[PDB]
DNA sequence: GTAAGGGGATCTTGTATATATCTGACACGTGCCTGGAGACTAGGGAGTAATCCCCTTGGCGGTTAAAACGCGGGGGACAGCGCGTACGTGCGTTTAAGCGGTGCTAGAGCTGTCTACGACCAATTGAGCGGCCTCGGCACCGGGATTCT
DNA sequence: AGAATCCCGGTGCCGAGGCCGCTCAATTGGTCGTAGACAGCTCTAGCACCGCTTAAACGCACGTACGCGCTGTCCCCCGCGTTTTAACCGCCAAGGGGATTACTCCCTAGTCTCCAGGCACGTGTCAGATATATACAAGATCCCCTTAC
């Protein structure tokens, strides 16, 4: 019965047809607007969460946590582009040793 | 009470950007930039506390002066 | 600092401008051209009036000395005998030569096969075979001393010539005597004639040296004798050479020797050369004219000039056959 | 209050059934969603602007993206926002 | 023994950068920005929230800072960074004209 | 040798400095870069019209991006106490800004 | 007619016309390329932003409003071209 | 008097400003006294531009401002090069500098 | 063709009362409506976030100045508040 | 007696300056029409007072790890010197940008209308939000196993 | 050989995932007014070609000043040990001030009428562009004079 349903994704619709309308973006809203606010979000965090738990698998552990979704962003290149700005608190750095710096 | 930025807290965050060694001129320059950062940041923050006509500074003005700035935070409620 | 409070610009600004415009709006009045209300006090503004006044000291002193500057008659012959005594003093004495001495045969200074060699060369000549003229230098390209009969052993042409041909490629290395220039297609770096040699195999090349290029034959322009007769001379004798680019060579001035012990120079030619100063004593006027003074104190004959009398037709190799008419000028003919 | 935990949590059991979260990551995950609603939306509203429009549709929101997105990203966005507004529409 | 010079250094390194808490006491910390911020206005209050947030970005500006100037120092054939690779770094940011 | 005049190296650079910091003029050929600009062009759209003032705006920009290029460029030359600018200088200044 | 290898349209003595102006006096002689590349990529950025505004509005001609948005989206604001 | 930046003694006008606020999606209403604030502040800025740039353009000694004195004027004055620091003048130049290094010794 | 607004009116009266006998150019006027655009933009921007952190649906002279104090580095900030608040005080007494 | 180094005069070249001629763009005037000002109504946003219970500031006693100090030694920064070659200066040659016409046609811009779409409002039912719990996932402590030095 | 770090076993403890109950925000249904999709016309600016005159790009030679490698010194950071200190933890009090609710005046949106300010078009004359001839300001080299030998 609800929207979200109309089209499968499991982000709610009418929230997002709320917050565009009273978000002072333009004078009147379309009927479908929502719905393709909603597939791009869902899909986007779609891909960070099955990133973050790849890296969660990596280290023996069954909960994600900041350092992982940390790792990654920062490993992907397309997602480090789009968080290029973005500190993220208790994240963390990735593991970079200069060579010149190494012992001979 | 820039002093109270000792000497082994800038070893470890030159340690965790990957330095090596480190010269006995950098701690002073440290602490000048630090200042810097902070007086700006802190400025921000009060006006934006100040328009709302409360006394108190929240989370959500330090979030939003570092947003002017383009340094997003993400974490404390953005 | 306030934004009002850094106002001092203006006032700054303002100061500058009025002191400058005043000053040279004041200053470029002529003296003599004034009034005496506006000139009564030119003098208020002394470095001002020191400054310009030194510089058009220098402007006119560098004016002044690119005129023409002559002797009246009189003293050109009180001078012309002194010149003949120290010529006849004289024990080892080089010639040097510049633009000016073949200006009378219409030559432009600083078609060419039209001209021949006048009196100066002449004299020249008559007076290397009196035992009085050892070597002679010359910046010159025209070839007009050849003509004259000097021998080439004595002379050395430190510019080249338009008239011979060289080829590298033998050890010893040739040279032809042509009676046509080889001027027509050189430039710099590019010293090819495009002409068949005689048997070498190889095209030759002209002999010309331009600015920037450093001479290195040995058969046109020989830079062995020249310095010996530089050293080993104690009078030097120029005539119609400004002097200009002569200056630039050391070893012909014999700069490393004490200024005492420098040979004396006698410069002859109308403008202002930078040795001026050191000259023992210069004379003004055409050195055609000095010449002919000179030959008649010392009781020297008049060499005459013939068409018939070049020694280039005789000394002039034959052509290879079918190469003559790549050139496009005007041949020497007796 | 008002978040999108519930929606996130409901993806994660999606993509990675054996999985749990903590609370610091969750929160992290609805500022990220909250920026990018953001942008989305006021680009959106700028491209409207500029073209004397009144009215937000779905072809805003599709430039919007592609001007955004980087990459394949913006690929799998588009095709995915097109495939369930077809979805809605038809259903 | 005596381990030789550099091997402590990388040892601490990797630590550091195998690491997620913060490398700067709090009590210090909230003392200076309280100092700061007392030139703005008297009387002021925070929250734990505020300080924690500030102590995070700073934290992550100063890092980030470190790895330009190792950058910047290396370029120039050392090891040791000096303040001139600091301003240099500042300077090419942008954060100083 | 004839030796003529001539200028020791690094007084013609320092003499086209000052005349190229004191003009304004663009310095690029505007065909080639309109040629360049819709050979680019024409990997996202065929058949595609462009107005004057697009390129010139273009031209702007690009040659704007450049000049600050070059000047981040000859500091990282200079903090290595060099006098020529290599493209490693480029490379660091570019990583350091914030690209690649 | 297809446009194809324009870059070289850009000449050695070009780029050492803009180094000039930013204060450069020794020039390596691998800079050229660097700058060529260079060049190219901000160029495809623009371009590429440039041409999706343009499409937006159904239109078939770029428009020099449409290369003022796309420099603003990237922090390069322009003056002097209209806005 | 009736025209409303008469008022209020400038020379920008309110009522075009006030439009402007209000069809431009900014809030739902706008208050009385924002666009003579606006139009107050907006006059105070490009008058301190104009100023500077008058004169430049009369130490070069012209009568008519060009871009290249606002280039000039707006690069040499520390907080008006703050303020506009990522724009770019089209047909401006740059201000000449020279490192010290690279003059001859 | 249709009636264009520009801002040429005001700033070549601003300009007289400044410069009594001074001109510009074309290209000069071009980039000061291009100057006075983008200022607008960015204080009409930042006034409505000051108003919708605080949920408030009116944009008012406190926001405006607000947002001037945020944006505008220091004297050049204060001297606006100033002249802003004389401006202000002027229409409404009157 | 000899030679290396310091400084004034000079030549050259490129840039700045004074004077006249001209041309196109800036500045002023006119017609007019569309947007801003004057007057009035109604209704909801915002200011003001009151109350409470959350949260921030302050003080206190241990303890224990982190900071500060001293010392010795070795590796890295920096100056100095020699050498090779890459890059600048200038000249002669070759190419293509820039300019001024001539012409055509796609495509931007504007006008009319007419219908489908988005805003508004009253009912009403379920999805998401606040409290409590329960039990396991991960940190902690200790012994040993591998691993660079 | 040997310290530093990962690996395995056993324990504890509080935080994440479920479950209950409920109340406001999303869903239904219909209605009305207007935005924009579509057809059509026009006129303007973008594309294409041509001929020419000339300045900029290009190729080449020469030499010199700069970049790079090697060596020596000396000095200033790093690793270790011992003493000093203040940060962190847990506990307890107290009042400021953020957050919610109730009520009332008044400020702003909406509408109609009318006039004047600003925009499109036109015309002239003067400030800046251009050509031409001088003046001068700095760079590059030479040669004389001074000093250690
Ligand atoms: C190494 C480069 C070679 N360049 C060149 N060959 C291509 O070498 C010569 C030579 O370098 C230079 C000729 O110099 P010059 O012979 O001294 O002629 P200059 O211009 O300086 O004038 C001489 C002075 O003598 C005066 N003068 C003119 N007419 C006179 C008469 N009839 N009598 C006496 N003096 C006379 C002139 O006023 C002039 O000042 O160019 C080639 S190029
Ligand atoms: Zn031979």
């Amino acid at each position: 019965k609800s929207r979200s349903s109309r089209a499968g994704l499991q982000f709610p619709v009418g929230r997002v047809h709320r917050l565009l309308r009273k978000g002072n973006y333009a004078e009147r809203v379309g009927a479908g607007a929502p719905v393709y606010m909603a597939a791009v979000l869902e899909y986007l965090t779609a891909e960070i969460l099955e990133l973050a738990g790849n890296a969660a698998r990596d280290n023996k552990k069954t909960r994600i946590i900041p350092r992982h979704l940390q790792l990654a962003i920062r490993n992907d290149e397309e997602l480090n582009k789009l968080l290029g700005k973005v500190t993220i608190a208790q994240g963390g750095v990735l593991p970079n040793i200069q060579a010149v710096l190494l012992p001979k | 009470n820039i002093q109270g930025i000792t000497k082994p807290a800038i070893r470890r965050l030159a340690r965790r950007g990957g330095v090596k060694r480190i010269s006995g001129l950098i701690y002073e320059e440290t602490r000048g930039v630090l200042k810097v950062f902070l007086e700006n940041v802190i400025r921000d923050a009060v006006t934006y506390t100040e328009h709302a006509k409360r006394k108190t500074v929240t989370a959500m003005d330090v979030v939003y002066a570092l947003k002017r700035q383009g340094r997003t935070l993400y974490g404390f409620g953005g | 600092e306030r934004k009002a409070a850094e106002r001092v610009r203006r006032l700054r600004e303002e100061q500058q401008r009025e002191r400058l415009r005043q000053v040279s709006r004041i200053l470029r009045k002529a003296a003599a051209e004034r009034s005496a209300e506006e000139g009564r006090l030119l003098a208020e503004s002394a470095d001002l009036v020191t400054e310009l006044q030194g510089r058009s000291r220098r402007r006119e002193g560098l004016k002044r000395r690119q005129e023409e500057v002559c002797d009246d008659p009189e003293e050109l012959r009180g001078k012309v005998r002194e010149l003949a005594s120290a010529v006849r003093n004289a024990k080892y004495l080089v010639v040097y030569t510049g633009a000016g001495i073949s200006t009378a045969a219409s030559i432009p200074d600083y078609d060419l096969s039209e001209a021949e060699p006048t009196l100066t060369h002449m004299s020249i000549t008559r007076l290397h075979e009196q035992k009085l003229v050892q070597h002679v230098v010359s910046q010159n390209c025209d070839g007009l001393h050849l003509r004259s009969g000097l021998p080439r052993t004595a002379i050395s042409e430190l510019h080249g010539n338009m008239y011979i041909e060289v080829c590298t490629s033998c050890v010893p290395n040739r040279e032809y005597v042509r009676v046509f220039d080889v001027t027509e297609r050189t430039a710099l770096h590019r010293h090819q004639t495009g002409r068949t040699c005689h048997k070498c195999g190889t095209q030759l090349r002209d002999t010309i040296v331009h600015f920037g290029e450093r001479g290195t034959l040995g058969q046109p322009l020989n830079w062995e004798a020249a310095t010996e007769a530089a050293s080993r001379a104690d009078t030097i004798l120029c005539l119609g050479s400004s002097l200009k680019v002569l200056k630039k060579y050391p070893r012909l001035w014999c700069m490393t020797k004490p200024p005492s012990r420098r040979p004396k120079l006698y410069i002859v030619n109308l403008q202002w050369t930078p040795k001026d100063d050191w000259a023992a004593l210069k004379l003004h006027g055409k050195c055609d004219d000095v010449m002919r003074l000179l030959m008649a104190e010392l009781g020297l004959e008049i060499p005459a000039y013939s068409r018939w009398q070049d020694p280039i037709f005789s000394l002039a190799t034959p052509l290879r056959a079918g190469e003559e008419g790549s050139h496009s000028r005007k041949s020497l003919c007796r | 209050k008002e978040s999108y935990s519930i929606y996130v949590y409901k993806v994660l059991k999606q993509v990675h059934p054996d999985t749990g979260i903590s609370s610091k990551a969750m929160g992290i995950m609805n500022s990220f969603v909250n920026d990018i609603f953001e942008r989305i939306a006021g680009e959106a509203s700028r491209l409207a602007h500029y073209n004397k429009r009144s009215t937000i549709t779905s072809r805003e929101i599709q430039t919007a993206v592609r001007l955004l997105l980087p990459g394949e990203l913006a690929k799998h966005a588009v095709s995915e926002g097109t495939k369930a507004v077809t979805k809605y529409t038809s259903a | 023994h005596r381990y030789r010079p550099g091997t402590v250094c990388l040892r601490e390194i990797r630590r550091y950068q195998k690491s997620t808490e913060l490398l700067i006491r709090k009590l210090p910390f909230q003392r200076l920005v309280r100092e700061i911020a007392q030139d703005f206005k008297t009387d002021l209050r925070f929250q734990s929230s505020a300080v924690m947030a500030l102590q995070e970005a700073s934290e992550a500006y100063l890092v980030g800072l470190f790895e330009d100037t190792n950058l910047a120092a290396i370029h120039a054939k050392r090891v040791t960074i000096m303040p001139k690779d600091i301003q240099l770094a500042r300077r090419i940011r942008g954060e100083r004209a």
